[PDB]
């Protein structure tokens, strides 16, 4: 025990940094927690494959479920989903291992939460908050033009995600979800400052509200 | 002055003081609310309460009950004031970011600790075995992980996770004991089977050969007396139950056994360090305590690895508390002093400071 404490004592001060170990290629990014542009490149796409899987599964089995994207799924099952996705294993989101629809929506909300940079990017956060503070007659134009300045992975993933959430609200009579409850869910996760929450929820509401003109 | 070390598992909480050779408190990780008590006091009143496991498969899934676990750990088990002790906690590999933030927020806002830190369970086991590079088989009550580590860094793309663990082995032993007319079903009956599993089960070196010897053997069958005085006997179920770890299809799983997930994890790492991983297989967790599991692993991995590779399984006798012992060593080092997340830092940054400081 004395020899191990001494070596640990010195190892702590001489341990290599995280970036040095990544320079060697020993630490590799997965699906969760990895840069969005790097993930889409490795998959030869502009939308993460797991994002497309969740949306297609929810639009086929969970569009009528009350309080979807608001009700939380089991965190342990989601963690099992993270490993199954991160290893590119044979995966069918309709299998009984994944329990219910809220595990799928919870894993989708987590994917955007775990992103190193927000979907709306760090360097455009100030512009988005300033665009939503403008006079209402000029907001939609300012939001659209900032979106057209984002990189292609962020543009494409934003459209597929928002068009999906639009159909969720359009079935609000069955699932009791509205523009406000959905924006409360995705507001803080899609827009973060590097370093307010009321303006972030307002940005997602506006995009969902004027979906047609914003992505024209 | 002296720091606290707390290893919150899916079944057991191990907590104590940094610098000690063993945890001072080991109590079950259950919370009971009436139809609130925690730990052993909740099991005594299992009829008045509805018991819940706040940790599921190594992941916190009930933050209300988890906050009660820590309150009990501080004031009832260790009998200390949290505002006076730095607190080192443990977590599962690739723990969701929101969970790491909620743990940091609770420790500082609810318990007012002067400093805190969270380390990866498998990393603390590797440290306890005097190593900073190797692959760890961490198998507890709720989850099993194969975590290859380089210089204290868990390699995330190569971490293997299996839902099969100790509790699932107890459930399987309950099932195969119906072949002897025993009917263990309820929660109280499950604790009897887990005790039999801990006392009499072992891993066979050759499972098919061990099956041919079972009838001819004179020493396989053992006796166990239940609380009410009745005596039961167990035969080849002593090693058919832990055989699930190597052949998970015994419980209907499609996953590979822990010997293959170890090999699959090593092969996902860079070829420059596979030799160092093959030679530093460290085992930790209660589910790795079966007699013979080290020799069986040594045999199964050699059959998978190239014939030229040197393979060594490290199964210390204290590996049931390896995670806590490593945390006790780490939090007591002087060179660890500047790594804590101080209270003054948290009040400025908030919970999200955990991602930069704890790695
Ligand atoms: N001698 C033994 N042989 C076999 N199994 C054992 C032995 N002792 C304890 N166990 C099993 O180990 C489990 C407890 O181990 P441990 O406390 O390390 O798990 P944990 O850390 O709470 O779980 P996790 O790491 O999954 O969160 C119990 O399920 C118990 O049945
Ligand atoms: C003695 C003991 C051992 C243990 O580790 O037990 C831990 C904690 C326990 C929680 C409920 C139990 C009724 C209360 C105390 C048991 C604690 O659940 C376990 O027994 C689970 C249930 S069956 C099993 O094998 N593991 C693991
Ligand atoms: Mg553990």
């Amino acid at each position: 025990q004395k020899k191990t404490k001494k070596n640990l004592k010195k190892f702590l001060t001489r341990r290599p940094t995280l970036q040095a170990v990544r320079e060697k290629g020993y630490i590799k990014d997965q699906v969760f927690g990895s840069n969005l542009a790097n993930l889409c490149q490795r998959e030869n796409g502009t939308v993460p494959k797991f994002v497309k899987l969740c949306i297609e599964h929810v639009e086929e089995h969970g569009l009528d479920v009350d309080g979807i994207y608001r009700v939380s799924g089991n965190l342990a099952v989601i963690q099992k989903l993270r490993f199954a996705v991160n290893h590119d294993e044979k995966l069918d989101l309709n299998d009984s291992k994944w329990e219910d629809i809220h595990v799928i929506t919870g894993a989708l909300k987590m994917f955007f939460r775990e992103l190193p940079e927000p979907l709306f990017t760090f360097n455009h956060f100030n512009d988005f908050v300033n665009a939503i503070k403008q006079e209402p007659r000029q907001r939609v134009t300012a939001v659209k033009d900032l979106i057209r300045q984002l990189p292609k992975p962020n543009q494409d993933t934003m459209q597929i995600l928002f068009r999906h959430l639009k159909r969720v609200i359009e079935n609000g009579e069955k699932n009791r979800m509205t523009y406000q409850s959905i924006a409360i869910v995705f507001g803080p996760t899609l827009l973060k400052p590097e370093r307010h929450t009321v303006y972030q929820n307002q940005i997602v509401e506006l995009i969902l509200l004027e979906l047609s003109t914003v992505f024209g | 002055t002296t720091a606290l070390v707390c290893d919150n598992g899916s079944g057991l909480v191990k907590a104590g003081f940094a610098g000690d050779d063993a945890p001072r408190a080991v109590f079950p990780s259950i919370v009971g609310r009436p139809r609130s008590y925690v730990g052993d006091e909740a099991q005594s009143k299992r009829g008045i309460l509805t018991l819940k496991y706040p940790i599921e498969h190594g992941i916190i899934t009930n933050w209300d009950d988890m906050e009660k676990i820590w309150h009990h750990t501080f004031y009832n088990e260790l009998r200390v004031a949290p505002e006076e002790h730095p607190t080192l906690l443990t977590e599962a590999p690739l723990n969701p970011k929101a969970n790491r933030e909620k743990m940091t927020q609770i420790m500082f806002e609810t318990f007012n600790v002067p400093a805190m830190y969270v380390a990866i369970q498998a990393v603390l086991s590797l440290y306890a075995s005097g190593r900073t590079t190797g692959i760890v088989l961490d198998s507890g009550d709720g989850v099993t992980h194969n975590v290859p580590i380089y210089e204290g860094y868990a390699l995330p793309h190569a971490i293997m996770r299996l839902d099969l663990a100790g509790r699932d082995l107890t459930d399987y032993l309950m099932k195969i004991l119906t072949e002897r007319g025993y009917s263990f079903v309820t929660t109280a009956e499950r604790e009897i089977v887990r005790d039999i599993k801990e006392k009499l089960c072992y891993v066979a070196l050759d499972f098919e050969n061990e099956m041919a010897t079972a009838a001819s053997s004179s020493s396989l069958e053992k006796s166990y007396e239940l609380p009410d005085g009745q005596v039961i006997t167990i035969g080849n179920e002593r090693f058919r139950c832990p055989e699930t770890l190597f052949q998970p299809s015994f419980i209907g799983m499609e996953s590979a056994g822990i010997h293959e997930t170890t090999y699959n994890s090593i092969m996902k790492c860079d070829i420059d360090i596979r030799k160092d991983l093959y030679a530093n297989n460290v085992m930790s967790g209660g589910t790795t305590m079966y007699p013979g599991i080290a020799d069986r692993m040594q045999k199964e991995i050699t059959a998978l690895a190239p014939s030229t590779m040197k393979i060594k399984i490290i199964a210390p006798p204290e590996r049931k508390y390896s995670v806590w012992i490593g945390g006790s060593i780490l939090a007591s080092l002087s060179t660890f002093q500047q790594m804590w997340i101080t209270k003054q830092e948290y009040d400025e940054a908030g919970p999200s400071i955990v991602h930069r400081k704890c790695f």
